């Protein structure tokens, strides 16, 4: 999924995206 | 002493580097028809050795200004040309004699005497009073002197035309230096 | 010995070509089998080689820190880059005809001969002066409005690749309200401005 | 003093080879783990000297190829980390091998000499130069938990240091060697359990 | 060997005519009329080359 | 040998009349040469073209030469 | 061009192929042409010419040799060179009205109710535009 991300400011910023893809995963779990 | 020595120092004394030896180039035998013919010849190199000199000096102190520096840069690109003619005149040395080098060497006593006259008649001038009295050679008529002193006034104006067409359509004179004739006041 | 020159205006000296820690390249001494009116044009041609040394020794050393020094050097190198490749053309032309002298090797430098004497005092004020910081963008553009055409033309250059790290930064901090730096480089430091290291147009 | 006198071209095959990895060259005989230069070594022209001075400082990229193939085989002959590791560094390299090897093609069938393949060769010993470092903070360390923390912490810490081709390089070397910590941690929030081996995640339970 | 390197010679020969044809100004022209010259004038030569040009024209 | 090179310059200058003429007409120092082609430059112009002129005649010279030089000038 | 015919001679000589009884040919046309400047030269010394005047003896030079076509192809390249800068200031009066004239030496000279301002100076008259000396004013 990180992968993907990188095909649609770089390792600071652009890492800020892909915790979306690990926290609704939790909001899930914990859920 | 033979004829290919003296052609071997000569195409050194043209540059500054010295059998001839430093004003004029006093060579120290050989024959009389040979010693005058040097004489003549090395005077390229006491015209050559004092421009080289007056552009060096003033490209070590940041003092003479942005029209100046120009002027002096100008300075260089006619130079590059005289640095190139060396190059094709050292690969016939391996045949050419003293009679064929004056006729080589005509012209370029005459650039070589124009130059070396331009920058004694502007000497303490820093800014547009440069670009003032490299334009008082060109009222001079001499259709060879006009179409080389009036290029290096193409250069050495461009400069004053930068401010000029700046504090015309902007209004914000910026000069360190004071070159333009527009001084302002804090 | 062309070819043995060609590398000495490199940054490789050797035995013909001595390298000293102070003065730089010079010529060791008279050779026989060259002419003796020669040692003068060499030690002209090498006050061009202890520059190119004496900066891509400073270019590798990084030396004082922060990003505004690295991209000079970074950029610095993009000026330089006319230099080498009009280097590597004169050993082309020598493979070609062996009848060409020192003599048309010398006239060869020509340009780079007059730029960099202009674009060496520039790095001495960094190394003796501490300029750290945003102050770069300035000291380098008050010698960008120098009169030597070609210096016009290069100094702007490197100002115009060193804008990119503060056109990074402004843009970064302009719309994500954070700013990225850990020296005190941006002219930002509940936040303030700066004055002190603030660029001077 | 006697010398070999050898051929211009030979040269830079042997230097084309000191690219590659490859040990047991009749120049730049190694001692112990560090490549040096013969010393008998001459061309017709560069007066003996200058050509000990040239190739020094390819010696000096000798030694960061050198040492890096030295690790890769000390990994070929389960820490899931520098072996996964290695293969992103092993990835660069064959595509580096390429362009070496490529190059070796217009040297049989052009003139070619020595200040034109270094030039060539100028976005590669680039890119090299970085490798020196960033692996030296990889190889100067003892449990497997620090030795891999302080590796992959090293990259993150580099990366925002150079924030274009030198950052293309980084980030790609990143991914392939966060794999391990994204697999894990990934399977632990799925699966329900942490599988760890030698106890290389952080979280030693 | 000897002949390879005459070749070269007059390669190069016919090389550095040809910059000084264009510098003072088409090959295969200059070839014929440089071995005229060589056996043997020059003047004479030059007022059959201008002739034969105006009956082109 | 020269009427057969003679002959070939006619063909591709280009006819039996022509080289007849060019016949008939055929039947009918170096120093000085390069002193008068630098003077025909400079009223030419060009001083840049007459310096690398220089170096071209060296390198002649380097790897008879009169009269090739001789007409060159008069196709000036 | 006389630097020259001595050079020819000298790489000729270098050969051997230049006896005195030979050099006393080649040296004609140098020896009349040197011989006309020679005269100018002292023409132009004897009366102090400058301006007009130095452009009126350079109209009679050049027709008293009317006949002899190898003195007068020359004496017409010294007045068609030595009369350009004149000729430069006359298109300065004519098509307009401004006078630079540096150095005393133009045909008409202004002054500081307009019969004085600018008045024909009778020197510096070319006499090849004595004809037309008043429709210039």
């Amino acid at each position: 999924v990180h992968d993907p991300l990188l095909a649609i400011t770089f390792e600071l910023t652009l890492r800020s995206c892909l915790y979306p893809h690990i926290d609704k995963q939790y909001l899930d779990c914990c859920g | 002493i033979t004829e290919a020595a003296l052609v071997r120092d000569i195409l050194y004394v043209f540059q500054g580097i010295d059998n001839i030896k430093m004003n004029c180039y006093k060579v120290e035998n050989l024959s009389r028809s040979l010693r005058d013919t040097a004489v003549r010849l090395s005077e390229l190199g006491w015209l050559h050795n004092k421009i080289r000199r007056y552009t060096d000096q003033r490209s070590l102190d940041r003092s003479f200004g942005l029209v100046g520096q120009s002027f002096c840069a100008a300075l260089h690109q006619e130079l590059r040309e005289y640095y190139r003619l060396l190059s094709v005149l050292h690969s016939q040395l391996q045949s050419l004699t003293l009679r064929r080098l004056l006729v080589w060497t005509y012209d370029p006593k005459i650039r070589l005497k124009t130059l070396a006259a331009l920058v004694d008649h502007c000497q303490g001038r820093k800014g547009g009073e440069l670009a003032s009295a490299v334009h008082a050679y060109t009222k001079t008529g001499d259709p060879y002197m006009r179409s080389l002193v009036q290029h290096i006034l193409s250069l050495v104006s461009h400069p004053v035309l930068s401010f000029l067409y700046r504090w015309i359509y902007d209004g914000e004179l910026e000069d360190t230096y004071h070159e333009f004739f527009v001084a302002s006041d804090p | 010995m062309i070819h043995e020159l060609l590398l000495a205006l490199s940054g490789y000296p050797g035995s013909i070509f001595t390298w000293n820690k102070r003065s730089g390249l010079q010529v060791s001494q008279d050779f026989p089998f060259l002419h003796p009116s020669e040692t003068s044009v060499l030690n002209r041609l090498c006050r061009l080689g202890t520059d190119y040394i004496r900066f891509t020794e400073f270019i590798e050393q990084y030396t004082l820190h922060g990003i505004y020094l690295r991209a000079f050097c970074t950029g610095l190198d993009s000026v330089l880059q006319p230099y080498r490749q009009a280097l590597l053309d004169l050993e082309q032309e020598f493979l070609g005809d062996p009848h060409l002298s020192i003599s048309h090797v010398n006239y060869f430098l020509d340009q780079f001969q007059l730029l960099f004497p202009s674009v060496m005092v520039v790095v001495e004020q960094i190394k003796s002066q501490k300029i750290h910081g945003c102050q770069i963008l300035e000291t380098v553009y008050k010698h960008s409005c120098g009169g030597l055409p070609p210096v016009r033309s290069a100094l702007e250059k490197i100002l115009a690749v060193c804008h990119g790290v503060m056109y990074k930064q402004l843009s970064a901090w302009m719309l994500h309200g954070l700013l990225l730096d850990q020296h005190e480089e941006f002219f930002i430091k509940q936040f303030s401005l700066r004055v002190e290291i603030l660029p001077s147009y | 003093d006697d010398r070999v006198l050898v051929t211009e071209t030979q040269v830079i095959r042997e230097t084309l080879w000191l690219l590659s990895g490859v040990k047991k060259l009749f120049i730049f005989q190694l001692i112990d783990g560090k490549v040096t230069v013969r010393n008998n070594i001459i061309v017709t022209h560069l007066t003996h000297s200058c050509l000990r001075s040239v190739l020094e400082q390819i010696a000096a990229y000798g030694q960061v190829v050198f040492r890096l193939q030295e690790f890769i085989d000390e990994v070929m002959g389960p820490f899931r980390t520098y072996q996964a590791f290695m293969w992103a560094l092993y990835k660069y390299f064959i595509s580096f091998k390429e362009e070496l090897a490529e190059i070796e093609k217009c040297i049989i069938n052009t003139t070619i000499t020595l200040a034109i393949v270094v030039d060539k060769l100028a976005p590669r010993l680039s890119q090299l130069k970085v490798l020196h470092k960033v692996f030296s903070t990889g190889v100067a360390e003892t449990r497997n938990v620090v030795r891999a923390s302080h590796l992959l912490n090293t990259l993150y810490k580099a990366i925002l240091e150079y924030d274009e081709q030198t950052v293309s390089l980084l980030f790609s070397l990143w991914v392939e060697t966060v794999r391990p910590y994204l697999q894990t941690v990934d399977e632990w929030i799925v699966h329900g359990h942490l599988w760890d081996g030698a106890r290389e995640f952080i979280i030693q339970r | 060997a000897a002949a390879a390197a005459n070749l070269n010679a007059v390669r190069e020969t016919m090389d550095v005519l040809l910059e000084i044809s264009r510098i003072l100004n088409d090959m295969e022209t200059l070839s014929i009329c440089v071995r005229l010259c060589e056996q043997g004038n020059p003047e004479a030569l030059s007022s059959v080359i201008k002739e034969l040009r105006k009956a082109t024209e | 040998s020269p009427n057969v090179l003679l002959q070939n310059l006619c063909c591709r200058i280009l006819v039996a009349q022509q080289f007849q003429y060019a016949v008939r007409v055929i039947g009918s120092d170096e120093f000085l040469v390069a002193e008068k082609i630098k003077k025909e430059l400079i009223r030419q112009r060009r001083e840049a073209d007459a310096a690398l002129f220089s170096e071209l005649h060296r390198k002649l010279h380097s790897q008879n030469k009169w009269s090739i030089l001789y007409l060159l000038l008069s196709l000036s | 061009e006389h630097l020259i015919l001595v050079s020819q001679l000298e790489q000729l000589h270098r050969q051997g192929l230049l006896s005195l009884q030979k050099l006393w040919f080649y040296i004609q046309p140098a020896m009349r042409t040197m011989d006309i400047l020679a005269s100018l030269a002292t023409s132009v010394d004897k009366g102090e010419c400058l301006g007009g005047s130095t452009l009126s003896l350079l109209h009679d030079r050049s027709f008293s040799y009317t006949g002899d076509s190898q003195a007068q192809e020359l004496c017409l390249y010294l007045t068609k060179a030595a009369s350009a800068p004149y000729f430069e200031v006359l298109e300065k009066w004519i098509y307009r009205g401004i006078i630079h004239d540096p150095y005393s030496e133009f045909m008409v000279e202004e002054h500081e109710y307009w019969d004085q301002r600018y008045t024909i100076v009778q020197q510096q008259i070319p006499s090849f535009l004595q004809k037309m000396a008043d429709k210039i004013l």
